[PDB]
């Protein structure tokens, strides 16, 4: 019914425009809504445009009325958000909705388009092993693998190309202050098996199109 | 701006018990005898999902296990029984005057009995002091309540502004946490000081734990 594109990688000061396509619904009718996530931030919304009878009325958050606009083309069912002097605060995931006349609720969001905003080139992550300690108290070792300065999000991280599952912890992102992210991946095996099995980590970088295998031992 | 104060920001609830999400508005959104304030549902990876609008009227297909309340400034959403499909993160949104707004949510959590954290403590690797950084990670596993207090001491000294928690999502299987602190130095400052303990205090430790190493 709803479906949002042109979502991508910008820098502080730049442009970029979002388009969202509808179905299911009397759309020249419809109010709608931009609202975006910002993980850590909630929901916040961002702008809305009407008509239903009369105006194309536009209305924003006013922390980005301005900078922002709103527009729609009813012929073809889309609505358009056009971003200007972005900022890293910008970053997130924009979803389209239509709007109800009755409550102002939003009534059926499309997945989402993710603008992430910064100054950072696009990197794939160094790899480092966080190694099994020596001694011990119940035959359990945890071991990993740091996954340290990549961007943007996301990367994936299996172990044993997929054969070691349980047990895995790969932890959320942090941004650190040089605007590169950071995670781990953990897991947990038999202290027994540390001299006859290897254990290697996969981590998969899709947006720089990179792949590292490391291999954590003693 | 209608500032929504949404309480509280992680609600455990055991399956089958009642789950009781508040909103209170910084003024009133009533208007005519319509009471404007929006409940949502949404899982991780998905957008939101309508559940209420005008503070008690449940949206179309939506379970009766659902009901919204409230009127002026102070709003409910309450879920009895909590199925498991239940848990999730919800959201108020007034839908008074421009610009519309959101509280900060709340995600219900599975309740399950006390569980204390295995706790490890992990030096950098020799490769990534190569490169001039140290990261010193501390793991707690598989706990349960979230709440933990991770404190890092470096010969002695109480770290502070230098290290980071992250936490995994309640595992699909037994409903724990598990988190990470990682501590990052300069390669410098990392090799000025011997002993690096992380102190891990959680209800379900009688008393805290430490797990520490010397750089070597």
């Amino acid at each position: 019914q709803l479906q949002e594109t042109g979502g991508g990688l910008v820098q502080p000061g730049g442009s970029m425009k979002i388009s969202c396509v509808t179905s299911g619904f009397n759309f020249s009718h419809a109010w709608m809504s931009w609202v975006r996530q910002s993980p850590g931030k909630g929901l916040e919304w961002v702008a809305e445009i009407r008509n239903k009878s009369d105006g194309y009325t536009t209305y924003y958050a006013p922390s980005v009325k301005g900078r922002f606009t709103v527009s729609r083309d009813d012929s073809q069912n889309m609505v358009y958000l056009q971003m200007n002097n972005l900022r890293a605060e910008d970053t997130g995931i924009y979803y389209c909705a239509q709007s109800s006349p009755y409550s102002r609720a939003m009534d059926y969001w499309g997945q989402g388009t993710t603008v992430t905003v910064s100054s950072a080139s696009t990197k794939g992550p160094s790899v480092f092993p966080l190694a099994p300690s020596s001694k011990s108290s119940g035959g359990t070792a945890a071991l990993g693998c740091l996954v340290k300065d990549y961007f943007p999000e996301p990367v994936t991280v299996s172990w044993n190309s997929g054969a070691l599952t349980s047990g895995v912890h790969t932890f959320p992102a942090v941004l650190q202050s040089s605007g590169l992210y950071s995670l781990s991946s953990v897991v947990t095996v038999p202290s027994s098996s540390l001299g006859t099995q290897t254990y290697i980590c996969n981590v998969n970088h899709k947006p720089s199109n990179t792949k590292v295998d490391k291999r954590v031992e003693p | 701006d209608i500032v929504l104060t949404q309480t509280p920001l992680t609600l455990p609830v055991s399956p089958g018990q009642r789950a009781t999400i508040s909103c209170r508005a910084s003024q009133s959104v009533d208007d005519n005898g319509h009471s404007f304030m929006n409940w949502y549902q949404q899982k991780p990876g998905q957008p939101p999902k309508l559940l209420v609008h005008a503070a008690s009227y449940v949206k179309s297909g939506v379970p009766a296990r659902f009901s919204g309340s409230g009127s002026g400034t102070d709003f409910t959403l309450t879920i009895h029984p909590v199925e498991p499909e239940d848990f999730a993160t919800y959201y108020c949104q007034q839908g008074y005057s421009h610009p519309w707004t959101f509280g900060g949510g709340t995600k219900l959590e599975i309740k399950r009995t006390v569980a204390a954290p295995s706790v490890f403590i992990f030096p950098p690797s020799d490769e990534q002091l190569k490169s001039g950084t140290a990261s010193v990670v501390c793991l707690l596993n598989n706990f349960y309540p979230r709440e933990a207090k991770v404190q890092w001491k470096v010969d002695n000294a109480l770290q502070s502004g230098n290290s980071q928690e992250s936490v995994t999502e309640q595992d699909s299987k037994d409903s724990t946490y598990s988190l990470s602190s990682t501590l990052t130095l300069s390669k410098a400052d990392y090799e000025k000081h011997k002993v690096y303990a992380c102190e891990v205090t959680h209800q379900g430790l009688s008393s805290p734990v430490t797990k520490s190493f010397n750089r070597g």
